[PDB]
């Protein structure tokens, strides 16, 4: 597959200065690279969706730029509602893969999600509301505690298409109610490994662009 | 006498026939992409050659002038096989052009019923019914040693003498209305269709695969008339009396015609297509590159 | 910024695009701008022509030995690159990274012309996709016949696409009388966006003693198809079968919701889709935006969308045509799913 | 389809390097091939070239300097250079005068 290292693994700085966060990809993709933001407690934000265009919303400081596979980030001023961990993800192939994450020092909600035995069977229900299921995909993103994002499962409800990752093939599952607006993501032979929160992310169905929306999270522990 | 000329349309018949369609089920059946366009014509080929494989034996049979030495087996074999021919050959070109007139006349049904195997069940279909129609000349014909001669001939004086002269008659008839009147007809009407229909009258004449299908039409029509408007006449005026003695002289030369029309196809092919005569007498992908701003 | 490359088998020709998306503005196309790159050598008393080709496959035979090709042209336009209009920014830019040696070539796409559609091909096809597509080719000859080997050659597909205008149309509205059923329809609004659901109105009052006993709503794809005569293929892209009443002397008022979408509707051969770089899959193809008065009738494939509610009396139907377009892309679409495999 | 070069090394400045790349599943035999380079932080520009027949040519700060040879036997192309500049460091690539071939690994060189 591809991997990345983030050159930056700690950093440390002080208010009224400039940081570069350096992202390396194993293979030669294009520029559909996004960059998200991820304070301590909270669902990932994003920053940037294609290594070099600034989402609505975000600071104007915030920058990216690539030059063959060398996607940086950069900020103007470190303010000082600015230090949270940032990671690097690509979307030119499935197994989309995150950074291991740099650490500076329309509503979606989950449901279900608890302490289940090993081998047990647990069932996730994203509500969605603000935006279509046909015009949207939907994503699953776990994330370890103390680790970074990793992706489970994707739908596309316009052409009938689901994915999931190497390592919850046939063991995961994922549907989508039209009628209900609601993702469900159903959970066989859990394993020991599968401790991590939950994030239901929502993302453009035409013209992906990155995971725009997030979740809460749901934490679950086996 | 017309037996030499017979005796010479027979073989060039066949001489013409056998490497012409066996390049031509070579092409559409081996090497081509398996589109439908040309499995009408594979199939087409594959009738051809089927009878002017059979052909050698009549050839034999009739250089000598009456006289057929092999088993029933063949005597019925051969005569089945080139009315096979005469049927699969006629309804091939039928659904060519149906098939034509779908694609550029009301192209919505040919856009979503135009499927592979949809050809390979109309093929199958066909060769059905035309092995239906032949079988009768399949179980009529047998042999009879006369005047020292063993010549085949249709048992049409069957056990019963009452139905005799009658079973020809409707056999005979059914034989040609449908194998000629039915496609023929209905060609002519597809072909009239296709004109008057379409405006702009000049996208057709642009050197487009029209012309290809007009002429095989054309040469088919052309040497398959005469055998059946001989036998219609000998049908009508055989039981008024025997004036007619060109008759005799005269459906030799049809039988024959209707033989070298089975040959003639690969030699339309050439004539229509110069590059084909040139012949027989001799992708990466996108990348992207950066940009200074 | 980052622009797209192609090189011909040969290696000697390379084609230097930066966008393959040229929009179709109702009067006014995006020019084809660009510049091929060619070595001092194989040059020396040939030239290099760049030709841009509409045309309007309708069969996937490419037998180029009895006219088997089905490949009609429907607009050749010729440049001459190499022997010597102000350039583009894109064209200076690209002159100046790549070279002395760069050509550059703009095409002019006169407007009235059908955009890039694209038929359904359907499960068990392997062949090339049949609709209307426009292809760059640039080559080396000198005498405009000759013929070109492929390897000689570098081919470029683009795709010309019309996008929702920034003013929305009127509310669409019908209504019909029969002996009274009066049949009142209306959508919310007039332009729709792919994936967006379609919500209509079916507000119908019943005066005469007959009773109707089922509705029925879909959502029908106008692909009109005219090369050889002018032909019509109507298509349902969504259904809803609904099993509402109104008793007589009453009227009877409901919002029906509609999502058109290429999941259900892919066994469908034939259905038209957006233009096709490759053999991934595109949605439903978009409307066609044609001149107001000033347009003949246009030769290629122009697509429609009309929503009709029915009542199966026992039939009272009536046509509410509305648009469907992408919205304007930020940057560019891809043209590719963008997480492949 | 596979292009490897070599010849890269800490050479301090007025000395000489010995470039090498191979171009295997591709014959370029009347086909002109070229050498790029990107400086530290820069964009990859045409330092020098040379014909199939017998014509090679140059940057404006290349003549007398660099010098480019190519031999058809075993499908590579030399790029020799001499009394190297403190701005000479940067990443050569080898490729087409065309670009047509995808690009490869650089040798880093640094004075
Ligand atoms: C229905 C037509 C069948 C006739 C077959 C005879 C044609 C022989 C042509 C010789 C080679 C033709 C080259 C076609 C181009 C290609 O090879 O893809």
């Amino acid at each position: 597959d591809i991997q990345m290292t983030q050159s930056p693994s700690s950093l440390s700085a002080s208010v009224g200065d400039r940081v570069t966060i350096t992202c390396r990809a194993s293979q030669s993709v294009s520029s559909a690279v996004a960059w998200y933001q991820q304070k301590p407690g909270k669902a990932p934000k994003l920053l940037i969706y294609s290594a070099s265009s600034l989402y609505s919303g975000v600071p104007s400081r915030f920058s990216g730029s690539r030059s063959g596979t060398d996607f940086t980030l950069t900020i103007s001023s470190l303010q000082p509602e600015d230090f949270a961990t940032y990671y690097c993800q690509q979307y030119k192939y499935v197994p989309v893969t995150f950074g291991q994450g740099t650490k500076v020092e329309v509503q979606l909600v989950e449901s279900g999600g608890g302490l289940v035995q090993p081998g047990g069977s647990l069932r996730l229900s994203c509500a969605a509301s603000g935006f279509n299921v046909y015009s949207s995909s939907i994503h699953w993103v776990r994330q370890a505690p103390g680790k970074g994002l990793e992706w489970v499962a994707s739908i596309s409800s316009y052409y009938g298409y689901t994915y999931y990752a190497d390592s919850v093939k046939g063991r995961f599952t994922i549907s989508a109610d039209t009628s209900k607006n609601t993702a469900y993501l159903q959970m066989n032979s859990l394993r020991a490994e599968d401790t991590a929160v939950y994030y239901c992310a929502r993302s453009r169905q035409f013209w992906y662009s990155g995971l725009d929306y997030w979740g809460q999270g749901t934490l679950v522990t086996v | 006498v017309v037996h030499w000329v017979s005796l010479v349309l027979y073989c060039l018949a066949f001489v013409l026939g056998i490497p012409g369609n066996a390049i031509v089920i070579w092409f559409t059946g081996f090497k081509w992409k398996k589109t439908v366009t040309t499995l009408w014509f594979l199939n087409l080929a594959i009738a051809d050659f089927i009878f002017l494989l059979f052909l050698p034996l009549y050839i034999s049979y009739v250089a000598m002038n009456f006289h057929w030495p092999f088993g029933i087996w063949l005597c019925k074999a051969n005569s089945f096989t080139a009315q096979l021919n005469m049927f699969a050959s006629v309804f091939f070109l039928t659904v060519i052009s149906l098939d034509h007139y779908i694609h550029l006349i009301h192209p919505c049904l040919s856009h979503r019923h135009r499927t592979l195997k949809n050809s390979l069940i109309v093929i199958i279909f066909i060769w059905l019914l035309a092995s239906l129609i032949g079988g009768p000349a399949l179980y009529f014909r047998d042999t009879v040693e006369f005047n020292n001669h063993t010549l085949c001939y249709n048992n049409f004086q069957k056990h019963d003498p009452d139905l005799t002269l009658i079973r020809h008659h409707v056999l005979t008839w059914v034989k040609f209305i449908i194998g000629y009147l039915f496609p023929l007809l209905t060609m002519s009407i597809c072909y009239l269709c296709l004109i008057f229909k379409v405006k702009k009258r000049s996208i057709l004449i642009s050197s487009r695969h029209f012309w290809t299908i007009l002429v095989v039409v054309v040469a088919f029509v052309v040497c398959w008339t005469p055998y059946h408007l001989f036998s219609i006449w000998e049908l009508t005026i055989h039981h008024n009396s025997y004036s007619h003695h060109v008759m005799q002289a005269g459906i030799p030369l049809s039988t024959g015609l209707a033989f070298l029309n089975s040959c003639l196809n690969p030699i339309l092919y050439v004539l229509i297509s110069k590059k084909f005569q040139a012949r027989f007498r001799s992708s990466c992908t996108t990348a992207s590159s950066s940009l200074a701003k | 910024t980052r622009v797209f490359k192609k090189a011909s088998p040969n290696g000697k020709l390379t084609v230097y695009l930066g966008k393959r998306d040229f929009v179709d503005h109702i009067d006014l196309v995006d020019p084809v701008d660009g510049v091929v790159l060619v070595d001092p050598e194989y040059l020396k008393e040939r030239r290099v022509y760049v030709t841009l080709t509409a045309a309007f496959r309708y069969g996937r035979e490419d037998l180029d030995v009895l006219g088997l090709t089905f490949r009609k042209d429907l607009f050749v336009a010729n440049v001459q690159s190499f022997p010597p209009k102000p350039l583009t920014r894109l064209q200076e830019r690209l002159i100046k990274k790549l070279g002395e040696h760069a050509y550059p070539f703009t095409f002019e796409i006169p407007p009235n012309l059908p955009s890039s559609v694209t038929l359904q091909p359907g499960p068990e096809d392997t062949g090339k996709a049949i609709g209307v597509d426009y292809e760059v080719k640039a080559f080396v000859a000198e005498n405009l016949e000759e013929k070109i080997h492929k390897r000689n050659s570098v081919r470029l597909v683009i795709e010309k696409v019309q996008y929702a205008p920034e003013r929305p149309g009127p509310q669409p509205t019908a209504e019909t009388t029969r002996q009274p059923l009066h049949l009142e329809a209306s959508l919310d609004k007039e332009i729709y966006y792919h994936g967006e659901p379609i919500s209509v109105n079916v507000h119908v009052t019943n005066n005469t003693n007959k009773t109707v006993k089922k509705i029925k709503i879909s959502v029908r794809q106008y692909a009109d198809i005219v090369l050889f005569n002018t032909a019509q293929c109507k298509v349902p892209v969504a259904m809803e079968e609904a099993d509402d009443t109104v008793a007589p002397s009453s009227t009877f008022s409901k919002v029906y919701t509609l999502t058109p979408f290429l999941a259900n509707n892919r066994e469908k051969r034939g259905l038209a889709l957006d233009g096709k770089l490759k053999h991934e899959d595109t949605n439903l193809a978009s409307s066609t935006l044609l001149r107001e008065g000033a347009n003949r009738e246009i030769l290629g494939i122009i697509v429609s969308y009309k929503v009709k509610v029915k009542l199966v009396v026992s039939d009272v139907a009536v046509e509410l045509p509305f648009t469907l377009m992408h919205p304007k892309p930020k940057e560019e679409p891809p043209h590719r799913e963008v997480p492949e495999n | 389809v596979q292009l490897q070069e070599s010849g890269g090394g800490l050479v301090q400045a007025g000395g000489s390097l010995r470039l090498s790349c191979v171009v295997s599943g591709f014959f370029f035999d009347t086909v002109t091939m070229a050498w790029y380079r990107r400086a530290p932080g820069k964009h990859r520009e045409l330092v020098a070239s040379a014909t199939a027949g017998g014509t090679t040519t140059y940057a404006d700060s290349v003549k007398d300097r660099f010098t480019i040879s190519r031999d058809n036997a075993k499908n590579t192309v030399y790029l020799q250079m001499n009394s190297l500049k403190p701005e000479d460091t940067a990443v050569y690539y080898c490729n087409t005068f065309v670009r047509s071939l995808s690009w490869g690994q650089g040798t880093q060189v640094t004075v």
